[PDB]
């Protein structure tokens, strides 16, 4: 088998900045190498063949390079459109090999989100669990702490949160805050709260309501 | 096992004494229930008869005939069901016993040829048919027999053709017996009368009290009153109780009959419930074992590889029939005519009848001798469901290889109920049968070969299924000469087992194969060929694989499993010469491909979209 | 033009066994190749197997052999990938793959991938909360409103908004596992502070392998 | 050849019994569950039952299930339907089938047997004259007819001069009274010119009664 | 109970062309239908199974279609053979109910009808009943309905119709129709008529009893 070994998977770039991503074979591969672009969510598409080629529909500022086992795919220009995992697969053998992916994410300025706060609706509160929702969009980079404040208190070992992929345009990201309590412990208090904290915050940003009350 | 098959001869005689007693042998050597017939005829002096003396029931019919032996013990036996007939009027008859009446003087002392007396000591039920006993120049006793209370009261053809002519002068019946109506002169031979002197409506009884009435649904005489003490059960047999139905096999609720299976359901074989249906019937949904699936039902293989009828949703597949199956019923062999509906027929249902007038012609029906290169339509062929019939061979095949590819006969069609196979009136030398793997049922005889070697060598036992089946040697071209003049297997062969002559045909070899032949090794590294092994194979390795002797040439079929391209490579695969390349999916060649230093089939660098005319020295499309 | 068609992705239970279906439109599958590859969730891609259906030649990948099969037929010209005694880590959306017949043997038409979830878990019909636009959660003339999905399992779960027929601000978000081994979506959306009042807006969630279909109303 | 001979159809009283024997003959009996279906007179299709030799079980329709029973006589081939619980709407035509697969759609039946189902006992036909006049005609062409009437037990049989005179008559199918009782009429057409002089007799035999009436139909004074 | 319906009551239709028959199930079966064809007098003869499949031996002049909630059997080149009645039968669920029939006839011209009246026999009469017979023979088709009046007005539950099967030569459709009434019941009025509502005569025709003559 072959092993292919690429660049390290972080190159935040800005746009029309020249971007190289590097991959070595384990042993030679001539001129076998072939670079797939795949955003998530989607399928992977042939985007550089043989090395060397572009193939059709393919805008010219891609280009392919190679020296020995190093085959650099280089962007002279970056476009926003050209965010994705992409693959130096090689075919050199019987079972063609991938490599690990080099997510090119997109170096924008420091973006602060958008912010929400979703009670549990009136159904929801007849269905026997509340959930609370702390909702944030758009902030770059993606480091950002949420933490969830019953009575003014922390709750954590509970809370769970999830991220959006970076956006194809906005180059940010979303996360979502779940916090779920059994009612019988959700009417011990009136007011729920949830502070966010970003590099892209001056101050922690903090929002809550009085339950209860519509 | 206790359940056996009867012959279906009628009066027809022996294929040979010599076989026909053995047959007689095998099929009712231990055998206490026999399905279909039962028929004694033209037994020699002198003969065992043993084997009889342990069958309890027939389901068909009993016949004796053309006999010259004195005694046929047949004491055990209780019942017979009469389910056909003979001559659809009787179920016990017994005729012709004795001498021709011709010359055959006999010397002092000596038995004159005929059954000296009938002795059946618990013979008390016939369920249909009548009795049927004439021209027996030695019996005795005959006379006094009390017929009626044999016969069963449902039995209304109680009509009996007796004969009494003698020419010995029989001793009275002893005096221990009771009504003077004795089987023989033994003590133990008095009739038991059980229908004349029960009680008022019991159809059997132990005896002449009212309390020896037997139950409702037994056949003959009881040990006790309860259902299970019957001698032997009227309608089913459920494990050692006597019901009137096999328990069903699906419950359905009263308001909607939904189907839930039933673990304690039977299947129907005979007069007996089955949990499982036998190695070779079939089970159908309305839970009886049968041998041809009902319309709209096809053959399906089971996971645990049994044969079960299925319901067709599409209309059933083009099975293509063979003889007496279904619309070539009374047809009796293949002429030209019928011939022709069996081009692609890998499977075929029935029978495949060959009498001497296929390959010797008809003028009434204006068919000539079917055509030794007439035979290609019986060649995909892999399973016939009944038996095989064999009476005529052309003399430019020197055997049977015709069917190479035919795996599996079933004897559900056997020839004369007994016969799955005939080799009769034959020249061939041997089979060929290289794929014959399973024979269902029914003994096999190859008869009247008098060039045929190939019979003390097959296989047998791998093939047969229950201890019932046997195969028959007669007039076969001797052994020894076979032996002498060498028609016996080869080195490869293992276990001596084979078809006939040549390494072609072995049941299994200890090496490998290249598709029919077993080999002593296989071509990976030395021979002219390179094979790599699979399965005991020796699959040939891809052409472009240099062949390297030494090291292992190629990994398998494809060509990216070379060791080393010997012309180019075209990753991932080995090439003679690399290829002109193409731009799009569908077909257009600009060439553009040439290879390299090392036979790396490289693209072309330049680019010609216009196709232009200037060729580069490598071959590629020059730029004008 | 050249499609592939993959079919079979739903949810499995360990010890169970499934079948891909990878059917061809637009070209004949007659002169080229077949390659099923697995896109494991967090990781790279894997290639699974190779089969050539003019001769049906097969090869498996190490890790797979033994367990998987694959087939294929000319004449319905498709390709079929059975797959036994599935573990826990097969859990990934596969990919049927072709090449270019000839001379060219990068991946150019790839499939659509489908789903194959293998966790021993049962499967519930998502509930559906409509967050309606209340009077702290709107930015400016901006309204964001929404649907949150709840505990539905195997992921995913298609949110339509008018069908999909409006994309304005449209912002799904990944299916995130709880605790209790469920998962939970909010479809946000935003909207033009007159827009509200005058066209109210509907989502319509799916979940196939529940079989649940919702449609709901977010609406003052 | 697949055949079912069925038998047992006679006559018998509101509630009462008999039991149907369907002969089957030219197919292994044990192999194909069997169906009875009814035909009523003048009435679409039913399904009544079915039954299965081997275990002897019965599935029927629900409105039936407390009144009808099947057996199975596997010795003879036969089947009985055990009918019992009898009423009005019973009379029909009971088609003894076969099941294809055991998925109820057949196709082979036998020819049926009109169990019938009245307290009217065998009667005695009732002839009655439709002769014509010089003006119940029109044009050339004259019609006369006989009427029998009221006798319950099928069939009656009606001739013309001794079935002299087949051209242009009709007889409608017999129509059930208020009781069992039939009728029906045969009527005929002559030329006008015939009227004069060509005698016109209507015979009407009843073979159940054993009754031959021989009646005359010219027109009396008309 | 799936009440398997058909359609239309009366497909009237010469030879050599091509009609169709619909039957429409309660519920949806998948594929149920299976359609009989029966002889006026005869035994029912298996045509259709799975609503496409021809049985075996049948002839192919025709074939169903259809699956769900509607089937239909389409006559390529009728035949005087093919003059029968016709079912489906749905064999899928409980309790495996069948149509209700849809005859098929010879289409020929439209003749009017040759209407007869009669008086009740004396021979009645004495035997205290009464009978009024109204005859329509050689008319086409069976469409026509015989309105009976009585006086001015009508009544019911004393007519019975009687219809031959279609005419063999002729293969017109002659009727009768047949009112019973008590012995004292003829003695109430005279005017009995029988009129015909056929497409043959342009208007309806009132036949004349002869009552003083006989
Ligand atoms: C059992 O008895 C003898 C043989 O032992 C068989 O023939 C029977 O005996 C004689 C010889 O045929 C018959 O009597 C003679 O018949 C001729 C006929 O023309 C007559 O002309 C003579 O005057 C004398 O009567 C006798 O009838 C005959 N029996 C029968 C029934 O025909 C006999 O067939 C043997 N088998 C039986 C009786 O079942
Ligand atoms: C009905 O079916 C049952 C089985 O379902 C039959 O029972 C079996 O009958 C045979 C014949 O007698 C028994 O074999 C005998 O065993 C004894 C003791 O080992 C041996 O001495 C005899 O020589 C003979 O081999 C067998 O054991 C018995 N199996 C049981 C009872 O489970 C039965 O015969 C059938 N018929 C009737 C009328 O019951
Ligand atoms: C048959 O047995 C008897 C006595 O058991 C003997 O005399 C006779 O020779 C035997 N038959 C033959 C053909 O040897
Ligand atoms: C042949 O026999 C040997 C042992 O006798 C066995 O191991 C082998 O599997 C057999 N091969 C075939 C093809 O039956
Ligand atoms: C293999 O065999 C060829 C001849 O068939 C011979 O020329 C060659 O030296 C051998 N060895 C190798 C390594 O090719």
């Amino acid at each position: 088998d072959i092993q292919m070994t690429q660049s390290p998977s972080s190159l935040s770039a800005s746009v029309g900045d020249r971007v190289t991503i590097t991959c070595r074979a384990s042993q030679d591969v001539n001129t076998a190498v072939a670079w797939y672009q795949q955003k998530p969510g989607k399928a992977p598409k042939l985007l550089i063949y043989s090395a060397s080629f572009l193939y059709s529909g393919v805008p010219s500022r891609f280009s392919g390079s190679r020296s020995g086992t190093d085959f650099t795919l280089t962007i002279s220009s970056l476009q926003p459109e050209d965010f994705a995992t992409y693959y130096c697969q090689q075919h050199y053998t019987t079972p063609p090999t991938f490599g690990q992916g080099t997510k090119v994410e997109i170096k924008r300025t420091v973006a602060a989100p958008s912010v929400f706060i979703f009670p549990p609706s009136d159904e929801q509160l007849k269905s026997g669990t509340a959930s609370v929702v702390c909702l944030l969009n758009n902030f770059y980079p993606r480091e950002a702490k949420v933490q969830w404040k019953v009575d003014n208190a922390l709750q954590s070992g509970n809370s769970q949160e999830s991220v959006t992929e970076q956006d194809s345009k906005d180059s940010t990201y979303s996360l979502s805050s779940t916090l779920t309590l059994s009612k019988a412990d959700y009417e011990k208090h009136k007011v729920y709260a949830c502070e966010v904290t970003h590099q892209g915050l001056s101050s922690p940003v903090t929002k809550s309501f009085n339950r209860g009350e519509c | 096992t206790q359940v056996c098959t009867g012959t279906d001869m009628k009066l027809r005689l022996p294929a040979s004494p010599e076989t026909h007693l053995d047959m007689l042998r095998h099929l009712y050597q231990g055998c206490q229930v026999v399905q279909g017939n039962l028929e004694l005829t033209y037994l020699p002096t002198n003969a065992s008869l043993s084997f009889l003396q342990d069958i309890q029931e027939v389901q068909g019919y009993v016949l004796i005939a053309h006999n010259q032996v004195r005694q046929v013990p047949l004491q055990r036996l209780r019942i017979v069901r009469g389910t056909q007939l003979f001559e659809d009027n009787y179920a016990l008859a017994v005729l012709d016993n004795g001498d021709p009446l011709n010359n055959t003087t006999p010397v002092t002392g000596a038995s004159p040829g005929g059954l000296r007396e009938l002795q059946l000591r618990s013979l008390t039920e016939i369920l249909k048919g009548g009795v049927l006993i004439q021209r027996n120049p030695q019996l005795c006793y005959q006379d006094t027999i009390l017929w009626k209370d044999i016969f069963h009261k449902n039995n209304q053809l109680a009509l009996t053709l007796i004969d009494t002519n003698r020419s010995r002068a029989c001793h009275p019946c002893s005096p221990m017996c009771k009504g003077s109506r004795c089987w023989g002169e033994s003590s133990e031979d008095c009739q038991s009368l059980t229908r004349t002197v029960c009680a008022g409506g019991c159809a059997r009884c132990k005896g002449p009290l009212p309390t020896d009435c037997c139950h409702e649904q037994c056949a003959a005489g009881c040990t006790g009153p309860k259902h299970s003490d019957c001698l032997a059960c009227l309608h089913f047999n459920h494990s050692g109780i006597c019901e009137l139905h096999c328990p069903a096999l699906v419950t359905y609720n009263t308001d909607t009959f939904e189907s839930m299976p039933n673990p304690e359901g039977r299947y129907t074989f005979g007069a007996s419930c089955v949990t499982a249906c036998p190695y070779n019937y079939l089970s159908t949904d309305v839970g009886s074992c049968t041998l041809v699936c009902p319309l709209h039902n096809q053959e399906v293989t089971a996971e645990d590889g049994t044969q079960r009828c299925e319901k067709c949703s599409k209309p059933c597949a083009r099975v293509c029939y063979g003889l007496g199956m279904e619309h070539l019923r009374e047809v009796r062999a293949v002429t030209s005519a019928n011939i022709q509906e069996f081009a692609g027929c890998k499977k075929i249902f029935g029978s495949l009848a060959f009498l001497p007038e296929s390959f010797d012609g008809d003028p009434a029906s204006n068919t000539a001798p079917l055509q030794p290169e007439q035979l290609q339509v019986f060649e995909t062929l892999e399973e016939i469901t009944g038996y095989l019939y064999i009476s005529a061979w052309p003399d430019s095949l020197p055997d049977l290889s015709v069917f190479q590819n035919l795996q599996v006969i079933r004897g559900r069609i056997l020839h004369n109920g007994a016969y799955s196979l005939t080799l009769q009136g034959l020249g061939i030398s041997w089979l060929g049968l290289r794929s014959l793997r399973e024979l269902g049922s029914g003994l096999a005889l190859i008869h009247h070969n008098t060039h045929l070697c190939f019979v003390h060598t097959v296989p047998w036992d791998q093939l047969f299924r229950n201890p019932h089946q046997a195969l028959l040697h007669t007039a076969n071209r001797p052994e020894d000469e076979c032996v002498g003049e060498g028609l016996a297997c080869h080195q490869l062969c293992a276990r001596g087992h084979c078809w006939g002559p040549g390494p072609t045909q072995c049941v299994n070899c200890s090496q490998f194969l290249r598709g029919q032949e077993c080999v002593e090794e296989c071509r990976v590294l030395q021979g002219l060929p390179r094979e790599y092994v699979n399965a005991r194979h020796c699959l040939p390795c891809h052409p472009e694989c240099q062949p390297q002797n030494g090291s292992v040439t190629c990994f398998g079929p494809e060509a990216d499993q070379c060791v080393a391209c010997a012309h180019y490579k075209d990753p991932p695969f080995c090439v003679a010469r690399c290829p002109s390349g193409v731009k799009p999916d569908l077909s257009y060649m600009p060439i553009w491909k040439f290879p390299d230093e090392e036979g790396a089939c490289q693209p072309c660098p330049i680019n010609c979209t216009h196709s232009c005319v200037d060729l580069d020295d490598k071959g590629c499309p020059a730029e004008q | 033009e050249v499609q592939l068609v993959e079919s079979g992705g739903g949810l499995v239970q360990p010890g169970g066994s499934l079948r891909l279906s990878c059917a061809a439109s637009g070209f004949n599958i007659k002169d080229t190749y077949i390659h099923w590859v697995r896109q494991a969730p967090g990781k790279g891609l894997e290639w699974v197997a190779r089969i050539y259906p003019t001769n049906g030649y097969t090869r498996y990948a190490d890790s797979v052999k033994g367990r998987f099969t694959i087939s294929a037929d000319t004449s319905k010209n498709t390709a079929y990938l059975q797959m036994n005694s599935l573990r826990a880590e097969d859990t990934a959306v596969y990919y049927c793959s072709r090449w270019g017949g000839d001379g060219f043997y990068a991946m150019d038409y790839w499939g659509q991938g489908t789903l194959v979830t293998v966790s021993s878990a049962s499967t519930k019909g998502p509930s559906v909360f409509p967050l309606a636009p209340s009077s702290k959660s709107t930015s400016g003339g901006t309204a964001a409103l929404g649907c949150l999905v709840k505990d539905y399992f195997p992921e995913p779960v298609t949110v339509s908004w008018n069908s999909g027929a409006l994309t304005s601000g449209v912002h799904t978000f990944p299916a995130v596992l709880q605790s209790s081994g469920l998962y939970s979506l909010s479809s946000v959306v935003t909207v033009p502070s007159s827009s509200l009042g005058t066209q109210t807006y509907i989502c319509n969630v799916n979940h196939k392998p529940s079989n649940t279909k919702v449609d709901k109303k977010v609406e003052p």
